[PDB]
RNA sequence: UGGAAUGCGAGUGCCUAGUGGGCCACUUUUGGUAAGCAGAACUGGCGCUGCGGGAUGAACCGAACGCCGGGUUAAGGCGCC
RNA sequence: CGGAGCCUCGGUUGGCCUCGGAUAGCCGGUCCCCCGCCGGGGUCCGGUGCGGAGAGCCCUUCGUCCCGGGAAACGGGGCGGCCGGAAAGGGGGCCGCCCUCUCGCCCGUCACGCACCGCACGUUCGUGGGGAACCUGGCGCUAAACCAUUCGUAGACGACC
């Protein structure tokens, strides 16, 4: 049936002024400005409070299709609030079993050049989006790290490595090789 | 005594029940800008519907077939003469009163064009439904002159925001010699208040 | 110094779907759409003005060229503001979508 | 950011139906579309009434959902919406409408002789304005 | 039966003829659930046939007369248990409205049964409506609607009057 | 039924109006598109199909075993005199179509182009560009011809060049010069329509155009025929001895 | 006191053409896996029949027909055709 | 480019000279404040079934003759230079002048105008489009195509080079 509303809020940190203009939101801080646009989930946006302490999402008259719609926007809310104090650093780990896979990285992150791949003389030039920053870490031999704000940038740019690096015509089962996410965490600790 | 209507957020079928009528109805109608109309459903369905009308082809020789247009203004008049006898003379003669354009010409550019809000996307279909743009359709499925019209509009949009200023600057200076000149017509303007134009 | 009639557009004839009965006009006046608004043109003479070849007489003034053919607005017709009339001869279905003019001085006033 | 509610004790406008044109009370929402509706003194009596016809406005004069005609009449009397409706823009230039549609054809000839020369002295009035901001340019 | 516009609410009583076994049948009442007095009766002797031996020319009805709601201005909860003939079978139901009187409870009853599951008048027999508080109800949709201090936006006003304004220069607003 | 035995289709469909061609000369369908990195040049020459030899050259391909050989090659000699250039044209982008704005002829143009616009040159009074030709020692004139280029620089955004044979150091029977729009890709507008204007009344070589072991497009129409079976036209098999109505 | 209700003018004699290939439909039902198959019972249509509707249409729904004017419906519909 | 009649073809019976765009959100300002080549951002202030409303805006034609009041004095109208327009291009704006007014519009006196005696196609865009010929004057103009012949880059004949 049509339920007659339903909200969440969601307590923002005082390191964080979020403002909004209609529908899209931004988030700034320390680390940057994370905008997103809301015009496909047609919600209200109540910014209550004095120092814009908290920030509140209304739906009134939807049905379930609807009703799920609610907790994704404080869902993404609360990862770009994380993304603009603390990041995003995904580190991930290149398993082989036979050849060592040469990773090294063009233009400080931009473009991942992977090379070494189940012998294979083909090279792979991933790019990532901009605001993606890809690097080699210390104390670890086969490591990538990723770092950035938006969340959906820094998995999409990990999804694409670990598609890249995918094994064909044979049985994956045996070949366990390629890049792949291993641990999801932040750039800094809180 | 032209229906110029605007084509931004109007319904295909919707728009073409109601643009086929009038021009039976002895009024010259000028549909402009139908890029911008949208048709309900997902993209996907409109986009192999129009897939299957061009699958849709004479076998023995398709110059004879049916004319499959790729322009969204054509599309437009595709769907008019399907709302028409076009095979009567007065469907022929309908079909030469109406007269769609790509984009909006300079003829047309300068005129203040009409709505039909009976057949507008956010008054005719629910917000949570998806809509399919006419013109990234026909851009997708073979026309050539989507960028061409938007760095076009984008001048013309342009033209007009410089137009719309002297507009503004234009009511301002209306309305401050209206609070200027008050007091010596106030004998004017209280006798359209008891009338009910000015309340 | 002015315009005495309404605008109208004959639209087409009484008509079933494979039929029509052409003693009997379908007119479409202009600025009326409702049976409660179409109430004040009932009864009002109605004339579809067209010219010619050759000259005919006037009343009151030269021959010219033009021709009329008389009428009246019987009843409505429909919801839309359409409304019915009876000509003494037929119209043609050349002034399909023309303007006819339809009158003000048969007046229930 | 929605600002009307509909709300226990809302004065809201009737556009079309039986009672067009009228002020009107929420005493209880009955359904999704349909609500318990009364006005003591607009001569509305108390019925079930969806919400299509209804404006809501930004009124709201306090009594308990299932307060009687007495109660409603008294916090109206209270609130006195009578008054502050005629004083807003909204019912004056509802009236204006109403003076417009019951215009007669000398006032209306009143207003076109009022009009010509009210409109003549603003085009005299912005083409000395527009001289002066051109001399003011230049 | 149609259920043509809204429902009435009939209160039928009948019983047998006199014969020479009974001299005074017992009266049956029912609250029959009609358009008008014509089908009311005939949906009576359809009830009366169901449950007891007795049909209408082996009977006769004493009086049917449309009796009226004792509160119409009140909005109350009534809980109607349905007995509707599925495609595949029959089934029972026990559902709840909120609605001001009983007859307008049931108009609702039979729009919104042929709206869910299509099931039609003829098929649909109502046995049982009874006005129940708000501390006693069973669906959600109706205790939604329970409280004091409600209040909620019509967040999205689509304009009807549209075909008046046919060719206008203004977009139209729709928040109000 | 079906076909026994699945064999290819004989001819293709994308060729398929085989019709005697309208155009003599080889109309360039679509030109090389242009960028602004790249200095203005033309893009395209009118030549003539002289004749046939054979080349003898090395061959410098890793991995072949006629890498370092001397083979021999056919080869097609194409008599390329520099060309003259009498005119410019701008195209507007229009959603209809890229469409010609405004033509500008040169002032002294010759004969050999002069015979193009001609059916008849015998019985022609030879008095074409006249009062085109008085536009060049006036002040008003010129005043136009300024504003002409002034909107060029403005509206067009395709610049095509106007250039014509040289016909009479050639060997050929004709004195009918061919024309040429060769669409010139460069810099900006306003450069390309200067450097265009600078080289208007000139000669044009084929060195200023293409060079040394460039890969070119050759447009042109094929020789002709004539009305042929379908057999020697469409290469199907032919039928066997014994039919009675042709084979 | 024309011995129930309702309705309708009835009875009777010659001469007599054409027909004697049928088909379809709610219900019952034979043979057959089934058939726009073959064969039956009641009744109505087509044949012999136009008209409005089912886009189209021998059988479906409505309704049967002299020539016209005003009105009103049935079956069907009322975004455009 | 600058006059009269006379045939044919028809519809027509005042124009709207333009923001973009959202719909769980818009419109208009001052800008105390800050950036850019007047625009943008925040803040502030009034509306928000829209009244800086197409449920709307502009013009309004019966006319002329005298006088008085409101309105105008910086305006109506009468020939040359300079700019803006190309997606299928606007009878637009600015400077003047050798000449004419308190007539144009709004209120009041004062009469006149075939008052065609109740009777219908009346009233414009209309110097409307096309074809014939007469008029008066000025400034400009001195052509191609096809057949024939020839060529053979082509071809049944046509066509084409
Ligand atoms: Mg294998
Ligand atoms: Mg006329
Ligand atoms: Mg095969
Ligand atoms: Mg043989
Ligand atoms: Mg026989
Ligand atoms: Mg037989
Ligand atoms: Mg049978
Ligand atoms: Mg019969
Ligand atoms: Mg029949
Ligand atoms: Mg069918
Ligand atoms: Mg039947
Ligand atoms: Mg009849
Ligand atoms: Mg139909």
């Amino acid at each position: 049936m049509k339920t007659i509303l339903s909200n969440q809020t969601v307590d923002i940190p005082e390191n964080v002024d979020i403002s909004l203009k209609g529908r899209t939101v931004i988030v700034k801080g320390p680390r940057g400005t994370l905008r997103r646009d809301f015009n496909h989930i047609n919600v209200e946006l109540s910014l209550l409070g004095k120092k814009k302490k908290r920030l509140r999402v209304d739906k009134w008259w939807g049905n379930r299709k609807e009703l799920a719609t609610v907790r994704t926007i404080c869902s993404h809310v609360q990862n770009m609030i994380k993304g603009v104090t603390l990041g995003f650093r995904y580190k991930m780990r290149s398993v082989y079993a036979h050849f060592p896979i040469n990773v090294v990285i063009q233009e400080n992150g931009s473009l991942v050049e992977i090379r070494n791949f189940l012998g294979e003389k083909y090279i792979r030039r991933v790019r990532m989006r901009p605001g993606v920053a890809c690097s080699v870490s210390q104390a670890q031999k086969d490591e990538l790290v990723l770092e950035g704000n938006d969340i959906e940038l820094v998995s999409n740019s990990a999804a694409l490595i670990q598609q890249a690096t995918t094994v064909k015509n044979k049985d994956i089962r045996k070949f366990l090789d390629g890049i792949y996410v291993s641990e999801k965490g932040t750039v800094q600790q809180a | 005594q032209v229906l110029v209507l605007d084509g931004r957020g109007h319904l295909l079928g919707r728009l073409a029940a109601i643009v086929a009528k009038q021009v039976l109805l002895g009024r010259k109608v000028v549909v402009v800008r139908c890029e911008g109309i949208n048709i309900s459903g997902n993209f996907y369905r409109n986009k192999l519907k129009y897939l299957a009308f061009l699958r849709k082809r004479m076998n023995t020789n398709p110059s004879r077939g049916p004319y499959h247009f790729r322009a969204p203004s054509r599309i437009f008049w595709r769907t008019v003469r399907g709302m028409l006898p076009h095979k009567t003379k007065r469907g022929q003669a309908a079909l030469d009163r109406l007269k769609v354009f790509d984009g909006i010409p300079p003829p047309y550019d300068k005129k203040k064009r009409m709505v039909v809000p009976a057949a507008l996307k956010v008054v005719r279909l629910k917000p949570t439904r998806k809509f399919a743009y006419l013109g990234r359709l026909a851009h997708e499925v073979g026309w050539k002159y989507q960028a061409v019209t938007a760095t076009l509009e984008e001048k013309r949009k342009e033209k007009a925001k410089i137009h719309y200023r002297k507009k503004k600057q234009l009511m301002r200076l209306r309305k401050q010699a209206e609070k200027n000149v008050e007091k010596k017509i106030s004998k004017f303007t209280d006798v359209l208040k008891t009338h009910g134009l000015l309340v | 110094s002015g315009r005495l009639w309404c605008k109208a557009i004959f639209a087409g004839y009484k008509r079933g779907l494979r039929n029509q009965r052409e003693h009997t006009a379908l007119l479409k006046i202009e600025g009326v759409y409702a049976r409660d608004e179409t109430e004040f043109y009932l009864g009002k003479r109605c004339a579809y003005v067209y010219k010619a070849k050759n000259n005919t007489v006037t009343p009151g003034g030269k021959p010219n060229k033009t021709r009329v053919i008389w009428g009246k607005v019987t009843r409505a017709h429909g919801n839309s503001g359409m409304v019915r009339a009876k000509f003494r001869s037929n119209l043609p279905a050349k002034a399909i979508g023309h303007r006819i003019r339809v009158m003000l001085y048969p007046s229930r006033i | 950011v929605f600002r009307r509610f509909v709300e226990v004790g809302r004065v809201a406008y009737v556009s079309f139906g039986p009672h067009a044109g009228k002020l009107v009370a929420i005493v209880d929402v009955i359904d999704q579309n349909r609500a318990l509706v009364d006005g003591p003194c607009t001569r509305v009596r108390r019925q079930a009434m969806p919400f299509k016809c209804m404006q809501l406005t930004d009124f709201i004069l306090k009594f308990p959902h299932s307060a009687r005609q007495k109660y409603v009449r008294k916090a109206w009397e209270k609130a006195d919406i009578n008054t502050k409706w005629a004083a807003t823009r909204w019912a004056k230039k509802i009236e204006a409408r109403e003076r417009k549609a019951k215009m007669t054809d000398f006032d209306r000839y009143k207003v076109m002789k009022a009009k010509k020369m009210r409109n003549r002295i603003i085009k005299n009035e912005v083409k000395k304005l527009q001289r002066a901001a051109l001399l003011k340019a230049s | 039966m149609k259920a043509s516009g809204t429902l009435r609410e009939y209160k039928v009583v009948g019983r047998c003829l006199p014969t020479p076994k009974c001299r005074t049948p017992p009266l049956y009442r029912m609250r029959i659930f009609a358009p008008n007095h014509v089908v009311a009766k005939s949906r009576f002797w359809y009830f009366v046939s169901q449950l007891k031996k007795m049909k209408k020319s082996s009977g006769e009805i004493v009086y049917c007369g449309q009796v009226f709601e004792k509160s119409p201005l009140r909005v109350k909860n009534f809980g109607i248990w349905l007995r509707y003939d599925s495609r595949s079978g029959t089934h029972n139901m026990y559902r709840e409205y909120r609605d001001l009187t009983t007859a307008g409870a049931v108009t609702q009853c039979y729009r919104d049964m042929g709206a869910r599951h299509r099931a039609r008048a003829h098929s649909i027999q109502i046995m049982k409506v009874e006005e129940i508080a708000a501390s006693k109800c069973r669906r959600p949709a109706v205790k939604q609607f329970h409280d004091s201090k409600i209040k909620f936006p019509l967040p999205h006003r689509v304009l009807r009057r549209q075909h008046k304004p046919r060719f206008t220069t203004k977009r139209p607003n729709t928040f109000f | 039924s079906h076909r026994k035995f699945s064999a290819p289709r004989h001819g293709s469909l994308g060729f398929l109006p085989r019709k005697r061609s309208s155009r003599h000369r080889g109309k360039v369908k679509s030109f090389p598109k242009d960028d602004p990195s790249k200095p203005v040049h033309l893009t395209a020459f009118l030549g003539y199909k002289a004749g046939m030899t054979h080349i003898v050259r090395e061959v410098d391909r890793p991995g072949s075993k006629v890498n370092k050989k001397e083979v021999v090659e056919a080869v097609t000699i194409v008599e390329t005199p520099p060309m003259v250039v009498v005119g410019i044209v701008g195209y507007v982008e229009t959603p209809r179509g890229l469409r010609t704005f405004k033509t500008v002829f040169a002032e002294h143009i010759s004969d050999e182009c002069k015979r193009r616009f001609y059916k008849n040159w015998h019985k022609s009074k030879k008095k074409a560009f006249t009062k085109y030709c008085k536009k060049w020692q006036d002040d008003a004139g010129k005043r136009q011809l300024d504003k002409d280029f002034s909107s060029m620089k403005k509206y067009c955004q395709v610049i095509r060049v106007l250039a014509h044979t040289q016909m009479r150091l050639l060997p050929l029977r004709q004195k009918k010069a061919h024309l040429m729009e060769i669409q010139v890709n460069g810099g900006t507008v306003a450069e390309k329509l200067d450097w265009a204007r600078e080289r208007l009344e000139q000669q044009v070589p084929v060195s200023q155009v293409f060079g040394q072991d460039e890969m070119i497009d050759v447009i042109g129409v094929t020789k002709g025929k004539g009305y042929k079976g379908v057999t020697s036209r469409w290469h199907t098999k032919k039928l066997p001895r014994k039919t009675h109505r042709g084979l």
